[PDB]
Parts: structure tokens; sequence; C-alpha cells
């Protein structure tokens, strides 16, 4: 059946970032579309449900020559105090129906915790000791010891804007969106082209998928650089190198893998 | 006991009517909304690698609140929209499983995977049998721990105990934050559980190379705004705002070094320390640990540095700290 | 675990017991040091078998030639069958303390028709048709037969049996039903026989109520082999009921028709066996001359001489004039009529039917049915139905009562009357056990005063002892709310019940109480037809579907069959989340029958006091021989049964293992000083005054509460 067809039109419209980036593949007539999505009321429902007798009867009652009211209308309707215990227990048992369908831990070195994974002579320490010892016994010199002008002044002029331990632009904005589009654009795509590159997959079948990803990489990134060509011939400011890590980054991991490939061979 | 470092867990919140009256002092959706924040805020902040995902069944419906992810914020503010939500209907145990199962059927098995149902109406009202489904959860490895609010009904007595969680009624508000905080911590991993090594990177942050040198502009990755630095990554190269995300390219977790340092202490718990009233020879009238005198016949001590702790420091530390002052020297 | 009692030391399977335990067995040592029969009462439904089981072991061993067995009764096999698995399991753990067998035999018996093996018998369910057939392969014809060896069908079992099973008595074990029938097949031995063979020796036997008071059947396998026995009956608070129904016998227009056709087809099978078989079977009036049971007890019984009636000619005409008599007497249009002592002379007078000869004639029908050879007694069994009234009557009515309906209740008119014998004390059909068994020990649970049984029944108990259960957590949680929302009184009495406050009261607390109560909850009403009225007064209101909302309901109705899937249905809902409110009448056969357990059950809710229709003359002629004799107020007696029944289907939610379940009285009644009086110990205890007149939303708070405190572990 034409069940993808069906789901396409559901999601033509409704949805615009699932169907804007599968057709911007297209619009530039980059790889077919078949491995894009190949890889990729109560009141009646209740009584429809709970009675069985309804249903044999909208079956064969279906509307002709009738009007949906007057069905609504047939709804509702010492012996007759038996009834309502036989329907309750029915209409009971019908409902519960209705919902039944047919280690203690250890290790062997923890002082590397300790000195976790942040990197990086005895008479040094007597001698330290002993001179620290008598340093403080003249004490209070805070008068002039602790500060002066010249010492404060020049901390003041490091803090300032200039001074040394104090270091301290949107013009584009419509660009903005084009590149976000493109952002998603390159994360829509290479979310497949990483989806089976971590895992080795040593098997023909997994394998074949990553040779036509590992090609299409070049299909999809082969139009890339004419959509760039024309942004980057505008004002040549602000420039966008960071997308072009992605590409040149997957290249790398491609180009590289693929090699490795040949030697394992 | 060997505990699950790597937990995805999801709190199932019932839609159901009851929830709607009021035995505690504010609404009872309220409240759990409320202390579920504190839930979520706090489950990340013991347990950063970890990853959540919030299910409100309404109505007989299951509705993904939010998917799994390791941003508190994201999910935290959900729980403020949901404050407003409508909360009638009748809840479907077996609709929530089902959609948590979905998810976590995909889950790499190094995880350790948690389901926390918040139940509120005894009542439940399933599409299909739900012991078919607990067969399922048990081949799945899930642990469901339901926590139960003011009834001890039947069917997830046995859920908790079947599946290896735990279950819990809520005596009152501020024995319900107990029960929720003790699901913050790691649940021991079974017998039945198994571990396996995880692949991760530590992205390095960086920033403009030199007075906007070869700069490297870019948004972010889930209106922000251009960004002079960010978050890279060791495979992605994408600018990821904050950490520790997902790659949304490799599906390499990445994280931080601090947050892998935060969960040290639950490999080390502290050993509790020996509660003595009377003073037994310690001469030292202020405590050691906060240099503050004992107003109480109470003591502290460990069995290594055999220091004094009072009540305050004890409590701090077996509650924060997680690890003893002096002890450490 | 052994409990060195005062009075010896006595080995215990189980880790601990309760202090009232502690009590329970010096209290039953005590009236079996005295050797004189008692009563006592014991909360918990599983344990006190076991702990009632555990002394009688150890007292055998001790004091063997005090006590030559044990004859412990339940009310149902259902419920025999789990009590056989407590000695199991009791006989393992000291079997294993000694290291060795012992010799200690348990068994239980059974009717053919719930345990055989006989395929022919195996499809039918009924009875008094297994019986039939088990009686002709059983009969002395075909065991006659049986020797010719002829082409005719010859049950095995019984035949082997006969020279196996006599020789060779089983020497010890333990064997359930299902457990003994599994026994007969591979040692092809019935399993009903085999057992009663073992009886004569069989330290313990256990069997229903039905197999030791009615004296057609009780007496035989009850004879007085056990001159020094330790009987005990297990929740035996309706025992009158029990044995006074064992005493009863009705006959209808239809039983009657019956008979004529039945004695028609006696009349001819006489016919045929004079001209086939004439001067064998005329050697059984010599026999007779020298000289299916009889109903008369052992001193009542008489068998001095058949009589006038002494050939079936003869005999035909005797049962022809009396069931015309009892023909015409039925038919008579009129008030109920009661004539205990005028009936025997008003049919002796009316058709000349003296009385003696009278008394041997269910004897001598028996007599002279085997000579008839007949196929069954199935289709004759309504024949000895009357035979065995002819006889009662004509025994003695000094304690009992002919009651004659014409008209029936619940029906304008009705062409079919039905003649009562109910009889008006049970003390009569129990009084052979008092006297053949030295002590009788009747243990029950949710008991209404231990003073009045003796009143009920002609016997000096040695103790009345009250147990309530002692536990490190208050399991039970009793509450009655009399008052509702409205502040309106909640009786539901006769007048009062038409109110549609009271009605509307109810619904309310159900409704109320369905949203907090957990998974299986139970309602009992007084009555069907009151049931019905307020489920058709809540399905008129929104109140009805909002309890649907909440929880699903399930009603009861007469018939078994329906009882019996609603119930599966219940037990199916508990399971689930879903949970199902069970409405049910107190004296129906569901509530006693059922029992229910964790999550099952959890709030029993007993919607009015349940009480009887005061019309109904048969309770009336009960009723007033009790204020005739034995000096009990007709109101006393008429609210002890309310107030025995109303605990019997209540107590069922505390069965064992500290399992929490909660209990509320749906009537103001109960709140009552009297009602609480015959209230049982145990409920009527933690029962405090605090909590005795909760309204309706109020007691739906502290139910909540209650939950709450025993969701949380120990
Ligand atoms: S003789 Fe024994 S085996 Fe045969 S029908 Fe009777 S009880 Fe069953
Ligand atoms: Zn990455
Ligand atoms: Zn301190
Ligand atoms: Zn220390």
């Amino acid at each position: 059946a034409n069940k993808e067809l069906e789901e396409k039109n559901r999601m033509l419209q409704e949805d615009p970032v699932l169907f804007q980036l599968y057709k911007d593949l297209v619009v530039s007539q980059v790889i077919s579309a078949e491995e894009f999505w190949a890889n990729r009321s109560d009141i009646i429902e209740s009584i429809f449900r709970t009675y069985p007798a309804v249903k044999m009867k909208y079956a064969e009652n279906v509307p002709h020559n009738m009007t949906e009211k007057e069905f609504w209308t047939r709804f509702f309707q010492e012996n007759s105090n038996a009834a309502i215990i036989k329907r309750f227990n029915h209409h009971s048992a019908m409902v519960l129906a209705a919902g039944l369908r047919k280690i203690a831990l250890n290790l062997k070195k923890s002082d590397r915790y300790y000195h976790g994974p942040t990197p990086i002579t005895s008479q040094d320490i007597i001698n330290s000791f002993q001179s620290i010892r008598q340093e403080m016994e003249a004490y209070t010199p805070k008068l002039t010891q602790v500060l002066s002008s010249s010492a404060a002044s020049s901390t003041i002029t490091a803090l300032s804007p200039g001074g040394a331990l104090m270091q301290g632009q949107m013009v584009p904005n419509d660009i903005q969106s084009e590149l976000k589009h493109l952002y998603v654009a390159v994360g829509e795509l290479l979310r497949h082209f990483w989806s089976c590159f971590p895992v080795n997959t040593p098997f023909l079948e997994e394998k074949v998928v990553k040779m036509k990803s590992n090609l299409e990489r070049f299909q999809v990134t082969k139009l890339c650089p004419f959509q760039e060509k024309i942004r980057r011939q505008y004002l040549s400011t602000n420039l966008v190198s960071h997308i072009e890590e992605m590409l040149q980054t997957a290249y790398n991991k491609l180009h590289t893998w693929q090699s490795r490939r040949l030697m394992k061979k | 006991v060997r505990l699950g470092m790597m937990r995805h867990l999801y709190v199932v919140v019932d839609g159901s009517r009851t929830m709607e009256d009021q035995d505690l002092k504010p609404n009872r959706l309220t409240c759990t909304l409320k202390l579920l924040e504190y839930f979520v805020e706090e489950y990340f902040d013991q347990n950063p690698i970890s990853q959540i995902g919030i299910i409100v069944t309404k109505s007989k419906r299951a509705e993904k609140l939010t998917e799994l992810s390791g941003n508190p914020r994201k999910h935290i503010t959900s729980l403020k929209k949901a404050v407003d939500m409508t909360c009638h209907g009748e809840p479907s145990l077996y609709n929530s499983l089902s959609i948590a199962m979905q998810t976590l059927k995909h889950m790499p098995g190094h995880t350790s995977r948690e389901v926390l149902i918040i139940f509120s109406s005894l009542t439940t009202c399933d599409p299909s049998n739900i012991y078919d489904l607990i067969k399922t959860l048990k081949a799945a490895k899930i642990r469901v721990s339901v926590i139960g609010l003011s009834a001890e009904v039947r069917v997830c007595t046995v859920l908790a105990r079947e599946t290896g969680g735990t279950y819990h009624v809520i005596l009152d508000e501020s024995h319900y934050k107990e029960l929720l905080t003790h699901h913050v911590s790691p649940p021991p991993a079974s017998s039945s559980s198994e571990c396996s090594l995880i692949r991760m990177g530590f992205p390095q942050h960086t920033i403009a190379s030199l007075s906007d040198q070869d700069a490297k502009p870019s948004f972010s990755m889930a209106e922000p705004g251009l960004t002079l630095g960010g978050y890279f990554c060791p495979q992605c190269r994408a600018k990821y705002c904050e950490l520790p995300v997902e790659c949304k390219i490799c599906g390499l977790t990445l994280v931080s070094a601090p947050h892998l340092a935060r969960s040290y202490h639950h490999l080390f718990p502290l050993d509790a320390f020996q509660e003595i009233p009377l003073e037994e020879y310690n001469g030292e009238r202020f405590c050691y640990g906060c240099q503050g005198e004992l107003k109480d016949q109470h003591v502290y001590v460990c069995a290594v540095c055999q220091n004094v702790f009072c009540v305050d420091c004890d409590v701090f530390v077996h509650d924060s700290l997680h690890c003893c002052p002096g002890c450490i020297h | 675990m052994k409990l060195n009692v005062d009075g010896l030391l006595v080995y215990f399977p189980y880790d601990y017991i309760y202090p009232e335990q502690f009590s329970y067995m010096r209290e039953l040592k005590r009236t079996l040091d005295a050797k004189g029969h008692g009563v006592l009462e014991m909360p918990s439904g599983t344990g006190k078998t076991v702990s009632l089981l555990a002394l009688i072991m150890a007292y055998q061993r001790a004091y063997p030639l005090e006590v030559t067995k044990l004859i412990y009764c339940s009310r149902t096999v259902p419920e025999i069958e789990k009590v056989i698995e407590e000695l199991r399991k009791l006989l393992n753990f000291y079997e294993k303390q000694e290291g060795e067998k012992l010799p200690f035999l348990g068994l239980a018996l059974s009717s053919r028709k719930n345990l055989c093996i006989h395929p022919e018998v195996t499809p039918l369910r009924f009875g008094k048709d297994v019986d039939g057939k088990c009686h002709s392969l059983t009969a002395s014809y075909v065991r006659a037969q049986y020797q010719h060896d002829t082409s005719l069908p010859h049950c095995r079992f019984y035949e082997e049996f006969d020279a196996h099973g006599r020789e060779v008595p089983l020497p010890a074990g333990i064997y359930n039903l299902d457990d003994l029938k599994a026994l007969g097949r591979r040692q092809g031995w019935c399993p009903y026989f085999l057992a009663r063979y073992s009886i004569l020796h069989a330290n313990v036997v256990v069997y229903s109520y039905h197999y030791l008071l009615d004296p057609k059947i009780a007496d035989l396998v009850s004879k007085e082999l056990a001159r020094k026995a330790v009987v005990v009956f297990d929740e035996a608070h309706n025992i009158d009921n029990v044995c006074i129904d064992s005493m009863s016998v009705n006959l209808t227009r239809r039983t009657l028709d019956r008979c004529q056709g039945n004695l028609e087809t006696l009349q001819k099978t006489v016919l045929r066996i004079k001209e086939t078989d004439e001067q064998r079977l005329r050697d059984e009036y010599r026999r007779l001359v020298e000289g299916a049971n009889p109903v008369l007890p052992d001193e009542v019984l008489q068998e001095a001489v058949p009589g006038s009636i002494r050939t079936a000619e003869h005999f035909l005409g005797f049962l022809r004039r009396l069931l015309e008599y009892v023909k015409w007497r039925l038919r008579v249009q009129h008030v109920v009529q009661e004539s205990p002592p005028a009936f025997l002379s008003g049919l002796a007078q009316r058709v000349c039917i003296q009385r003696k000869p009278l008394r041997f004639c269910a004897e001598r029908l028996r007599s002279l049915l085997h000579t008839l050879e007949i196929t069954d007694l199935a289709d004759f069994s309504p024949l000895t139905l009357l035979a065995n009234f002819a006889t009662l009557v004509s025994t003695y009515a000094k304690g009992f009562t002919i009651i004659i309906e014409p008209f029936d209740d619940r029906t304008p008119t009705i062409a079919n009357p039905i003649l009562h014998f109910s009889c008006m004390d049970a003390s009569l059909a129990i009084k052979p056990v008092f006297e053949r068994f030295q002590s009788v020990i009747i243990t029950s649970g949710t008991l209404s005063p231990l003073d009045i049984y003796p009143k009920i029944l002609d016997f000096h108990p040695v103790t009345m002892a009250t147990f309530t259960m002692t536990l490190a957590r208050v399991c039970l949680c009793p509450m009655i709310i009399g008052r509702g929302n409205d502040q309106v009184a909640i009786s539901s009495k006769f007048e009062t019940r038409e109110d549609i406050a009271v009605i509307r009261n109810y619904g309310n607390l159900l409704l109320e109480m369905s949203a907090v109560v957990p998974d299986g909850i139970v309602a009992f009403f007084t009555s069907y037809q009151y049931m019905e009225s307020t489920v058709a007064s809540w399905y008129e209101q929104g109140i009805l579907e909002n309890i649907q909302r909440n929880k699903l309901l399930f009603i009861e109705t007469q018939d078994g069959a329906e009882t019996s899937v609603a119930l599966e249905k219940y037990q199916e809902a508990c399971e689930n989340g879903r949970g199902a409110i069970l409405l049910s009448v107190a004296r129906g056969k569901v509530s006693e029958g059922i029992d229910f357990v964790h999550h099952y059950g959890r709030a029993v809710i007993m919607f009015g006091v349940p009480y009887v229709y005061t019309q109904s003359r048969i309770l009336k002629a009960r009723l007033e021989y009790l204020r005739d004799q034995f000096q009990i107020r007709e109101n006393d007696f008429l609210t002890f049964d309310a107030m025995r029944h109303a605990a019997q289907c209540v107590g069922r939610a505390i069965r064992g293992k500290t399992d929490y379940g909660l209990m509320v009285f749906a009537d103001k009644r109960f709140a009552r000083g009297d009602k609480r009086g015959k209230l049982p110990r145990w409920i009527q205890e933690h029962l405090t005054d605090a909590n005795l007149n909760l309204t309706v939303d109020e007691g739906v708070q502290v139910a909540k509460y209650f939950l709450r405190q025993m969701a949380q572990p120990f």
C-alpha cells in the first residue's frame, strides 16, 4: 500500500522543520529521496467497545434512510427490578472484558581518585621553619607597612581596563536565520552519517550503509560551498568558519577511518 | 554494594482527578509538582551523567511531558507549566509503562533503567492486562519504584516488589520529601543487572584564539545569538552552549571533569559516627569540626581519625559534605 | 519452637505465638484436663487450627488413653481442605523433631460426589444421583451377581477393596481429598470407603458437620467407638442452624406429586417382582418378622418390630393412605397452621394410622426398597423424604412443630404449597454428640456471647473464654457510622427503610469510601429485595454512576452460577487496579462461603443490621419456643442472631498474616450498648467510643488515615 505517501502528506505542511530540510536535499538535486525515509466521540467509542450488541446493531443498522439523532434516541431504551442487577453486572463484566484484550563492590587502587585526573631539600623545611618562627616577634606594623600610596595607586592602575589583571557585535541578524537553517541542515544529515560511524559494524549489510553514507557525505557537501560562496561574497565580514569544521572534520574522520579500513584488510 | 552510576529514570505522574483533592496543605497536584521540582533539581545535582524524562498520564492517556535530557532547567520549566494543568481524567498504568518501555527499550545496556510512578488515584483503567507488561519489564530490567499517595493499592504492590523496585506511601508532606529524596541516590544494582564500560568525551572550553583571530562564530546546538566561545566536541566539532549534553551527532556523552568527580562520594560512603552522649574523656569543650561549644550531651567520632563532632557537624557531614573534615588529614 | 505449657510441653511449628495463644492452649487444656465439654472463641481463622491441633497432638502423646481420636469438623469441604494442610505441616515439623515416623494418621472424609474414581459417576455432579449409582454398583444384588461374574458392569474398586482394604489398614500418612483420590486410583480402592475403614484407627478424622449431626448418616460413621474422643467444631457459630436444618424436612406439592408417581412405579415394580421373583424375595418377610437410614438418634431409634405393615402390598397402601392425608392436609387453603402433636392425632383419627406402626415406616421402606432390586434411589428420593418425615412426626413432637403454608410468601397466589416441619431447638439433634463423646470444644470466630449457647444447646460448658488478638500493629480498625453528612438517623429500620435520605446516605458512604478504599471492597445488605431497591435508587440517581467511575461494582443474585462468575470477576478486579465493589446479602450463601483476605474486601461494609422477615412463621415457631423454654427474650435472640450473623460476614477481612483491613458498620443501631455487647470481643474491644458514632465523611477521613499507617511497612 501507499503508506509512505499518506505519511508525507500529513507532515507535508503540519511540521515545517521536518519537511523544510528534506526538500533542501532535493532542491539542488543531491540524492534520491528513497534513502531519506528508509533510514529514518469518546462516549460513542466507549459504547462501541463496551456493548457488543450495539456494535452488531451499528453494522446492521448503518445509516440508511435514517438520522444519527434518531439512533441516539434508541440508546437509552419484580421482573423489571432484576434487569438493573443483570445489566450492571453485564455492563461491569463487559467493561472488565473490554480492558482485557484476547553485589558488594570492591577496588584495588582507591588512591587514584584522591590524586584524580587533574595532572601535576629536607634542611630547607628546617631552615625555613626556624626563620619564620622568629619573624613575627614584631607585630602590628599596620600603620604604614600594610600599604603605601605608591603601592596602592599601582594596584588601581592595574585594575583599570588598560592595566594588567583587567583584560576586559550583532551586526548580522538576517543571515542568522540562514545559518540556523544550515546548522539544522548539517545536524539533520550529519546525524545519519555519524549514526553508524562510531560502531565498526564488521558486516556487509551494516557496512554497506556506511559506504552509501560515506559517499553521501561528499554529495551533501558538494553543494554546500555553493551556498557558502553566495553568503561569503557579500561584505567579507563575520566569517563563518565553524560550519566548515564539521564538514572538514567529517571528511578527516571519513578519510582516516576509510584509510584505516585498508590497513585492517 | 555496587550502584548504578548512570541511570535513566522516568518520573511518571498521575493526572487523575484524585490529585484534585486537597489532603495536604496545598493542592495535591501542586504539591507533587512543587516537590517533584526539588527531586528534579536535586536528581541531577547528585548524578550528572544520568538523565531524566517526565511523563504525565491523564484521561487514560500517557503523554511524554519531556523526553530524556540532562538539563534540569528545561524539566523544571515544564513543571511550572504543568501547575495549571486541567487534571481531569483517569490514569492508565499500562499506557504510562508502555510509553516508558518504548523509549527505554533501546537504551544502552550499561545504563541502569528506572521508573518512579507517583500514584494518586487507586483506580487504574488500562487498555489491556498489565501482568503481561510486568513480565516484559523484568526482561527489560527496568526498575519501577512506585510512590503511592494515600493508598496501598495491590496492583502497585506487586509491581514494585516483582519488578525489583520499592513501593511507598505518603504518610504526610514532610515524609514525602524523604521518600523522593531516597530515590535521588543511585539504587544498588541487583544480580540481574549488569555493567559495562561507556565511552565519553571531555569538551575543552575554548574562546577566541588571539583577539578574534581565526574566530569560531556560532549560535548554539539546542533565539540563540552568536557566541564568541563555547564547548566543542572531540567528534561533533559542534558548539554546545552548556554541559553535560549528549552529542546530538555522535551519540556519545559529553561531560566535564568535575561532574564525574561529583558522584565519587557515592562510591566511598562515609562510615557513620558512633553517638556517645557523655563526655567520655573528651577534654575539648569546643567542637573540633566547627570550633563551637557543645551545649548538648552528644558527640560523634570516627574509627580512624577519632575526632569529635557535634550534632550540627555530623548532621552536616553526612548530609551534604559527604566526608569527615578532620579525618581527611 | 517447643512451648513448655503449664500442663505439659507442646510442640509448635511456627516461629512465635501471641500472648492470646498462651491463653488459648491453657484454656483448652483446662477443659481437656477436666474432660468436660466447653466453648471458646479465637479471632484468627488461620493459626487457630494449628494452635488447637498442636495441643491435641501433645495431649494425645501425654495422655493417649485419655483421648482416643480427634474429630475436628469444618463448615465447608473447601475450608476443610486447607485445614488438613495445616495438620500436614505440623506433622512434618513434629516428625522432623522426632526424626522417625510415628503412629499418627490423619484423613478427611467427604461424600462420594465430591471424591470418587468411578468413571460412570464422574460426569454427574448432583449428590443424590451419585449415591444412586454407587448404591446400585455396591448393591448386594450386584455383589451377589458379581460372584456369578455375569456380563454386567461391576464397580471393580469396591470389589477389590473388600478383599484388600479389609485385610491391610494404611499404617500412617496424611491424605487430603485430592491426595486421597490419587491413592485410591493407584491402589484401586475407594477413596471414600478406604477413609471410612480408616476411622477405626485414625488419630485425626475431619469432616463436615452434616457427617456428625444428622442421625441418618452421622451415627453410623460416628459409632460408639469414640468412647472418649476430642470432638471439635470450627467456626461453628451457626451450629444451631445447621443442626436444626438436619432435622427439618420440607414436604411440597411438587414433592408430593413426585411421590405419588414414584409410588405408582413402586407398585408396578412389585407387580413385576411378584410374577418374576416371589419365593426368594418373600424370605425378607421372615427376616422382617425376625427383626438412606432412619433419622432417629440412638435412644429415640426403635427397632422392636415392623408392626402391622409387613408386606409390600400392605405397606404400599400404608404410604398411600399417609400420602393422601398429607396431600389433603397440604391442599387446605387457610392461614399457616401449627400442630406438632395434633397432626399425629389428626392423621391417626382421620385415616386410622397408629403412630407405632408408622414409626417404622421409614426403616421398612428401606428394607422393602432393598427387596425390590430398584435401579437407583435417586428417582425414589422424594418418597424417602416423605418417609423420613412420616417417621419423624410419629416419633416425637415435644420440641418440634408441623407448619403448613398453603400460600407462599412473595406470591399473591401460588399452586405449590410447602409443608414445613421446622424444628425449634438444636439440642435435640446434638444431644447424642454430648453424651457419646466425653468433651466437645465448639471453637468459633465472631462468636456472640458464649452464655447464650448453653441456653440454646442444653449443655454445661467447663469454661467460657473470649480471646482478643494481640499484635504489635493494630490490624483491624472497626467503626460504626450511624450519622451521615445530614446528621440524620441512618438506621435501616423496616419503617425507615423507605426513607430516601437513608438510601442516599449509604450511597454517599460507599461512594466516598470507594474513593479512599484500595482495590477490593465488599458491601453487605439485609436482603435481596432491599438490596435491589437500594441499587435501583442509586441507579436512578447519579450516585451509582459516580461509584462506577470510582470503581467497578458487582451485585449478587440468588443463582449460584451468576454468583460464581461474578465472584471470579471480582477477584480479577482486585488483582488489577480496577478494584470491585461486590454488593451482597449478609444471609446469602455467597457471604458465608467466600473468604476475604489481603487486598480482598479491604473495607467490609455492613449496610444495616441483618434481620429476617419477621412475618416468616417458621422463624416465629423457632423464636416462640426459645421464649417459651430456656428463658430467652424474643428480641434478645433476634438481635443475637443478627449480631452473630453480622460479625460472621465482617470478620473475614482479618483472616491472618496481620493483613490490614477495616470494618465499617453503616447503622446507628450497632453503636447501642446492647449491640456492642453481643459483638465479638476482638472486634468489640478494639472499637472505641470516640469513633463509635463517626460521621459518613468523618469516617472516610479516619479510614484514609488508617490506611496510611498500615500502608507503611513494619
Ligand atoms: S463403589 Fe467406590 S469407586 Fe465405585 S462408585 Fe462407589 S465410591 Fe466410587
Ligand atoms: Zn560529538
Ligand atoms: Zn561542630
Ligand atoms: Zn574522621
